[PDB]
């Protein structure tokens, strides 16, 4: 049950 | 920015939530990770809230923005197996801010974006907007290996990290649970006085240099100045068997602080104590621009050395408070006089006036503090700008002919100094446009600095029952060529050396010169025996003294220490010493 990360998007409006 | 948090199966992978980087802190909700490590290739949990369901990785809670109760927000929903979708909505009050949007399992921890456009909370758990009300901290789980005998820890978290105000109390609280005999060292009395308030409830006892030792037999923590510790070591007939010594602002390079580090280090080496040096800038520091709590604007430009008539409008046009570091009291007098001419309210700080003047920087209002390097040692200012021409005077022992001490320079400060000067500001998370205005490059090499050999004069005269001569702290040993024990005095010369410093208030080099010449404490003939060039001047006048037995004599010392006459308080003190009243 190991945990990893993947990019989704940047913090922005619209 | 926004990251999917995945859970590895035997051969698959599923999204269990969402998190946010900044940096350098990864933010998500507790129930998503349950405090487990995540890695992009490891991120360790450093702050958590289980009741409100929040957790952060790599440091304290970075996102301190909140919903203004009125406007629209955008949930940047990161749904598993779906593209990132921005959804605008209007939250309501129920008091808790909440959105009326529903996203499917795995989207918990999605950022809710401000207008525009910071993150004001996390989607998940009506659906609530979960947001922390806190600043940091992160959390200081005290490492118990810092309490082992024969261990020395350098606690070098950046300026403002919380070493003094947050970590130190924690350690003292912990050391008291372990029933350790604890000593806390502060750079100055006023700083110690500040520490006394922040250690509220604890059994801390402030120790003055007027007492040589003070043993109660009770579970009690001693608090004292770096210099008080050293003075007690030179004068007390009692060995102080603390098994934990915390020195705060351990970058202090005054001889007494240097000697203290060496003794504490010897004590660690013998196996009798654990030691902790707290400073963002330990010996050997190279980085003048370290991390801060808030962004600093580092502005490089010409800075006046004395009174100016034009071309520095930026100095006086500035609308906040400024801390201005000068190389000397005299340079400070010139700068302060110029500022007051423009109707600016200025407070001046130096070593000898620090105790009276520094309190006023809190309970009066001012525009400028004009200070010597002494403000690098834990002096806190509610200010927005540092002016730092990165300049200082350096005491140097000259051997070219008759031995004397001069103040050389002004010369460039060490990188450590520049960092600590800069470090006065950017400490307040709520204040993001602090300025560091500076000129010139810093200078590493200070091998010719009188403070290191003076440190060895102190060290060589502390005796241990083990017969070991205390020596300079490891990283500081290269800073003098002086031989271990070459400054050791005994019997009456030793006793007079200590007394000339303790009651005479003389510099170490001078006190050593007089005592090792075989002169008794009360004998002042040497203040008048010097050659033509040793004539002391004050405000452009040849100083004449009215002696003990009623003679009017020119102040003309056999040994010339510039520090007794470059500092106006030291001159006044020295004149009293020469007169025989002291
Ligand atoms: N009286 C006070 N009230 C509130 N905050 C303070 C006070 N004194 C200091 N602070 C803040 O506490 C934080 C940690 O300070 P401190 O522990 O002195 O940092 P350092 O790690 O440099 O020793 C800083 O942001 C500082 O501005
Ligand atoms: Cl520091
Ligand atoms: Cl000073
Ligand atoms: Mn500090």
């Amino acid at each position: 049950a190991d945990l990893s990360l993947e990019k989704a998007a940047n913090v922005q409006w619209d | 920015g926004v990251y999917r948090i995945m859970q590895r199966g035997l051969f698959g992978k599923t999204q269990v939530g969402v998190g946010i980087h900044m940096e350098g802190v990864f933010h998500t909700m507790w129930h998503v990770t349950r405090g487990s490590v995540i890695c992009h290739e490891r991120l360790e949990p450093s702050w958590a809230d289980v009741r409100n369901d929040m957790i952060s990785y790599g440091g304290g809670w970075r996102l301190g923005d909140k919903w203004d109760k009125e406007e629209d927000v955008q949930v940047l929903a990161i749904e598993p197996g779906k593209n990132p979708k921005h959804v605008q909505t209007k939250p309501g009050l129920f008091e808790i801010g909440a959105v009326t949007l529903d996203f499917k399992p795995g989207t918990s921890g999605s950022p809710i974006i401000n207008k525009k456009g910071k993150v004001i909370g996390l989607y998940g758990n009506v659906s609530a907007i979960t947001q922390a009300e806190r600043i940091g901290e992160p959390d200081y789980e005290v490492d118990e290996d810092i309490f082992r005998k024969k261990r020395l820890t350098i606690m070098d978290l950046h300026p403002g990290a919380g070493k003094t105000k947050r970590i130190l109390p924690s350690i003292v609280r912990e050391a008291l649970k372990r029933r350790l005999r604890t000593l806390i060292l502060a750079p100055t009395r006023v700083v110690a006085a500040e520490m006394e308030e922040a250690l509220r409830g604890l059994p801390i006892r402030y120790q003055t240099p007027a007492v040589k030792s003070d043993h109660t037999g009770r579970e009690i923590v001693d608090l004292m100045c770096h210099a008080t510790f050293t003075t007690r070591l030179l004068s007390s007939t009692r060995v102080p068997n603390y098994n934990l010594i915390v020195m705060d602002e351990a970058h202090f390079t005054d001889p007494c602080s240097v000697a203290a580090r060496g003794y504490i280090s010897t004590r660690v080496e013998m196996g009798e104590a654990a030691a902790i040096f707290m400073t963002a800038t330990p010996p050997g520091s190279t980085d003048p621009f370290p991390q801060s709590n808030s962004p600093i604007e580092d502005i490089e430009r010409e800075i006046p050395e004395r009174s100016w008539n034009t071309g520095f409008d930026w100095i006086t046009d500035y609308q906040g408070k400024t801390v201005w570091f000068v190389p000397s009291i005299k340079a400070g007098n010139d700068i302060a006089n110029c500022l007051r001419k423009s109707g600016k309210r200025v407070i001046q700080l130096s070593r000898k006036t620090f105790d009276t003047e520094y309190p006023k920087t809190k309970l009066t209002d001012w525009d400028f503090v004009v200070t010597t390097d002494i403000s690098e040692m834990g002096a806190n200012f509610r200010a927005g700008r540092v002016i730092d021409p990165r300049r200082c005077l350096k005491p140097v022992i000259l051997t070219d002919g008759p031995e004397r001490v001069i103040l050389a320079g002004p010369i460039p400060v060490t990188p450590a100094s520049a960092a600590q000067r800069r470090g006065r500001i950017g400490r307040n998370p709520a204040q993001e446009d602090d300025q560091y205005v500076f000129s010139g490059d810093p200078l590493k090499n200070d091998e010719d600095h009188a403070h290191w050999t003076e440190a060895k004069m102190l060290l060589d005269n502390i005796y241990t029952p083990e017969g070991i001569i205390p020596t300079l702290f490891g990283p500081e040993r290269e800073k003098t060529q002086a031989i271990d024990g070459e400054f050791r005095l005994r019997g009456e010369q030793r006793k007079t050396f200590v007394e000339l410093m303790r009651r005479g208030d003389l510099p170490v080099w001078l006190s050593y010169k007089v005592a090792s010449a075989g002169i008794s404490y009360k004998d002042r003939e040497w203040c008048f025996t010097g050659e033509r060039n040793n004539q002391i001047l004050e405000e452009n006048m040849e100083v004449e003294i009215w002696t003990r037995e009623g003679e009017k004599k020119k102040l003309r010392p056999k040994w010339l220490d510039a520090r007794v006459y470059a500092d106006p308080m030291a001159l006044k003190d020295f004149k009293e010493f020469a007169s025989g009243r002291k």
